[PDB]
């Protein structure tokens, strides 16, 4: 990782990009939550670029997923 | 303004500048070269200038 | 009178040797300057900075 | 114990460190910072020196 | 305790195809990486015996400057175009070979008669090129072992530039690198191309060999 | 505790100990 | 020593009172690298008293910007020492010159 | 094929430096031979510098004794540059004792079996009074390279080790006209030392060096 030209080129503002990469880092660090590209001896954050590099990650996915974990949530905890 | 911020300076200009000129005589003048690779490592034998 | 003693030695007038360089043991081009130059250590040492 | 350990600069401190300065940008700034490239960001090699 | 060195560990080999390697070497005590770096390229450049063209005769040519029908290039292209022919030999000090055709579109090496035991490495490479159907070309073309790059001044008859070594490109780097505590130790990082008579780690062995084998009325 | 510490990173020899006392204080065995 | 000066080194040297100079020339009786005990040539002595000269030269105090100021001999033994003449090589002098 | 060098010849034409010739070498290689011993001896050759010293009267470098008008440090810089020699052992510690006036110079040490000091005009310090003694032993070692005070018992000064004894290697590469076979090198190494490392030890080490850092690749 040396640049992030084409982090930024998929979501096209450079400073929603900073908030995208910190919520996944913050999930990726402190909760229990795991990468989904490859590792490759890198710091959280750098994964996070790199994630949001191949168009796996945005704002709008980050959202569905978090609503999705609230859903099963309360479906295991009404059980 | 436009301009880049990142123009190479002093020793690095003149590197160039000196290895990109030309002169009306030297070791290996007009002889013809398959590619880039073989001027190489023609300069770097000493055969040619 | 600069001349005059440089000749006065042995060493060429023009002031420029010709030298080679340590880690390949070519040659340089175009004939450099040596010579015995003043230097001074000016009292801003870098391990009272850090 | 680990203060005492990196005070007395064991020999595991060092791998430690060059693990800890992986991908931790750090920013250099001149005194008279004049404009906006007065700061930047870099990424550490560790040095002797 | 005046006589242990550091002997280097081997990295890895990066490729980056058949005819281009990445050697890397750390650690080496200081300074030594550019005595070895520096002593494998003069040898890889200078001296590493292979054979290549020296000189090629056609028919309808009597000057280096004479022109040509029927191909699309003039006899300087073409010259300079049988330089890259790879060409592999075998114990025979020299041979002649010879290739004649008449035929539309690309002139490769692939159409040169087997007459003996050579090699080629490169079966496709373009010669020269026949548009019209008259344009006909017939040559003869000496390969004969060498052991270095003689370039045609300092050597009817044409001559080609005879390019004997393998190597295409060497070039290396020294950059730093360090051991638990020791201050600064070399990294030699070798990036070699060849032409395709042998693939690039062979042709280091053979470098170290040479010069190891040079140096054997001392150890 | 106020021994006089060295401070970090000066290090060195010894060259000199010097010891003034006043009037009134006996002088101790170094002195 | 500089190797390139302008003449202006001696004059610099001597004029600071970093270099221990001789007052009465005479003959150097005893060299050592904490004093010097110079025999003052009889032409010059006193009507009385049996003078000799003296020099304490300095070892090794701190300046004002923490650096050494210490005092090296220039004189051997037995040296005839004539008026005006330096003994003493403080810091950054070199037989009274301005070595810096 | 290749012709293979000999050390043909030695020509010691003075007591520090000498003029080896390595002979014959095929087009070209003399320069790399060349440059490779050259690195080669200027950065590693085993050395056998001082690396302590003690002085009966003096608690630290930063003083002076009396009746020797050298400051110490004057002393130990003195040292520094003391060209020994030693044959069986690593470390070992040489003697010196003197006392009235006169120049304290190297030839004074007691002397011990295995060392033998090469240079006997090397003064070391000065002694101006009768009734002045010095009195000091001095810890020769062996080593290789350079290696300060500060990376490696009130009384025992420290000096700096500068081991390797080369001091400056030049070569030459000229035409040889033998064999009948023309267009074949010769490869003249001169080389000024301290004057303890002989000669041909030094360019046989030097071999020894490289062919032994060199056969790490010859099988990769």
């Amino acid at each position: 990782r040396v640049t992030v030209q084409d982090a930024v080129e998929k979501i096209g503002n450079r400073f929603d990009l900073v908030l995208v990469a910190a919520r996944r880092a913050r999930q990726m660090q402190v909760g229990g939550k795991d990468p989904l590209v490859p590792e490759e001896n890198d710091k959280t954050t750098v994964i996070a670029l790199r994630e949001i590099e191949e168009g796996l990650i945005n704002n709008q996915i980050l959202d569905v997923r978090e609503r999705q974990e609230q859903q099963e949530q309360e479906a295991a905890e009404l059980q | 303004n436009g301009e880049p911020i990142i123009v190479p300076s002093q020793d690095v200009v003149l590197g160039l500048y000196y290895m990109t000129r030309d002169c009306v005589n030297a070791k290996g003048e007009g002889m013809v070269l398959t590619g880039p690779k073989e001027a190489e490592r023609l300069y770097r034998s000493g055969l040619a200038s | 009178e600069i001349k005059e003693l440089l000749k006065l030695g042995d060493l060429p007038t023009s002031g420029q040797i010709r030298l080679y360089d340590g880690r390949t043991g070519e040659q340089f081009e175009r004939p450099v300057t040596v010579g015995y130059m003043y230097m001074l250590k000016l009292n801003h040492l870098v391990d009272d900075k850090m | 114990a680990a203060k005492k350990m990196v005070e007395r600069e064991e020999a595991v401190v060092w791998d430690i460190l060059d693990e800890v300065i992986r991908e931790h940008p750090v920013l250099l700034n001149r005194a008279p910072t004049l404009h906006r490239l007065g700061i930047q960001a870099f990424e550490p090699v560790l040095i002797e020196g | 305790s005046v006589t242990e060195f550091l002997k280097p560990r081997l990295v890895d080999i990066e490729q980056v195809s058949s005819t281009h390697a990445k050697v890397t070497l750390e650690p080496l005590e200081r300074g030594f990486g550019h005595t070895l770096g520096n002593a494998l390229r003069r040898i890889l450049l200078s001296s590493m015996p292979g054979c290549a063209v020296t000189e090629v005769e056609i028919d309808g040519v009597l000057h280096e400057y004479s022109t040509k029908e029927g191909v699309q290039e003039d006899i300087l292209e073409i010259l300079l175009n049988l330089k890259g022919l790879a060409v592999r030999v075998q114990g025979k000090d020299e041979v002649i070979l010879t290739l004649n055709k008449s035929g539309i579109g690309p002139v490769t090496a692939a159409d040169i008669t087997h007459d003996g035991d050579v090699e080629i490495v490169k079966p496709q490479h373009v010669i020269c090129h026949l548009t019209d159907e008259n344009a006909s070309i017939s040559m003869r073309i000496k390969v004969q072992r060498g052991r270095g790059y003689v370039p045609a001044s300092t050597r009817g008859r044409l001559l080609v530039d005879a390019c004997y070594s393998p190597v295409e490109r060497i070039a290396y780097n020294v950059e730093a690198a360090r051991v638990e505590q020791r201050t600064d130790l070399d990294k030699l990082v070798i990036e070699m191309e060849t032409n395709g008579t042998i693939d690039p780690e062979e042709a280091i062995r053979r470098a170290a060999t040479i010069l190891a084998e040079q140096l054997e009325a001392f150890v | 505790d106020s021994s006089l510490r060295v401070p970090n990173g000066v290090s060195g020899t010894v060259i000199d100990v010097q010891v003034f006392t006043r009037d009134g204080v006996e002088k101790d065995k170094r002195a | 020593k500089p190797l390139v000066g302008t003449g202006m080194e001696r004059a610099v040297a001597v004029d600071s009172g970093v270099t221990a100079v001789a007052k009465r020339g005479g003959v150097v009786q005893y060299v050592d690298a904490s004093r010097i005990v110079i025999k003052v040539n009889e032409d010059e002595m006193y009507p009385g008293e049996a003078g000799i000269d003296i020099y304490n030269l300095t070892k090794y105090t701190r300046s004002n910007q923490n650096t050494c100021i210490n005092q090296m001999p220039c004189v051997s033994l037995g040296e005839p020492v004539e008026r005006g003449d330096v003994l003493a090589d403080g810091p950054s002098t070199d037989l009274g010159e301005l070595a810096l």
